[PDB]
């Protein structure tokens, strides 16, 4: 099978203000010594209507990875509201955590994300344009969707 | 809602 | 694009 296996992802400070950064505690393991970096990414689905509003919140390389089990904290700044359609701002959307080896995405961990106002005054009379300083991000961490892809591990 | 749900799921699996 | 150390 694949030479890298993701064991667990923990969503930290999951319910938080929209503008606060994402935090994931990622734990994976590697059957053998790895030649190159593993590239991890966090991708915010700005709009269900088109993938062209995806925002790559961040992209990290974890460098030389031995054959043990490893853990690291993936933190990324919140998406840029100026690229998000107002219609999609409030409601449910998707955030994706992906890992890539030599430019080949081999695993994708996705969560539903609900952006919602917390003051009932705003929930009942939403602003004409989404007020992101008043939105709460809720990553629905109980039920992740994990999708694996076969890549070349040579 | 149902259509947007379908779209999000595609993102989860996609390619 | 950014380096991250393992813990």
């Amino acid at each position: 099978m694949a030479k890298v296996q993701v064991n667990n992802v923990v969503v930290l400070d999951n319910p938080s203000p929209f503008y606060n950064p994402f935090q994931f505690e990622i734990t994976f393991e590697c059957i053998e010594d790895l030649s190159e970096d593993l590239e991890w990414k966090i991708i915010y689905v700005g709009s269900a209507e088109s993938e062209e509003y995806d925002q790559v919140l961040d992209s990290v390389l974890v460098g030389p990875v031995p054959a043990g089990r490893h853990m690291f904290v993936f933190q990324a700044d919140a998406p840029n509201p100026g690229l998000i359609p107002d219609a999609d701002a409030v409601g449910v959307t998707v955030v994706l955590i992906t890992c890539t080896y030599r430019g080949q995405e081999f695993i994708r961990v996705g969560y539903y994300v609900n952006n919602e106002y917390t003051e009932t005054e705003l929930r009942e009379n939403p602003p004409v344009k989404p007020d992101f300083s008043k939105l709460q991000r809720n990553i629905l961490a109980s039920n992740p969707r994990v999708t694996r892809f076969h890549i070349n591990w040579e | 809602d149902p259509r947007r749900q379908e779209l999000l799921e595609a993102r989860f699996t996609g390619v």
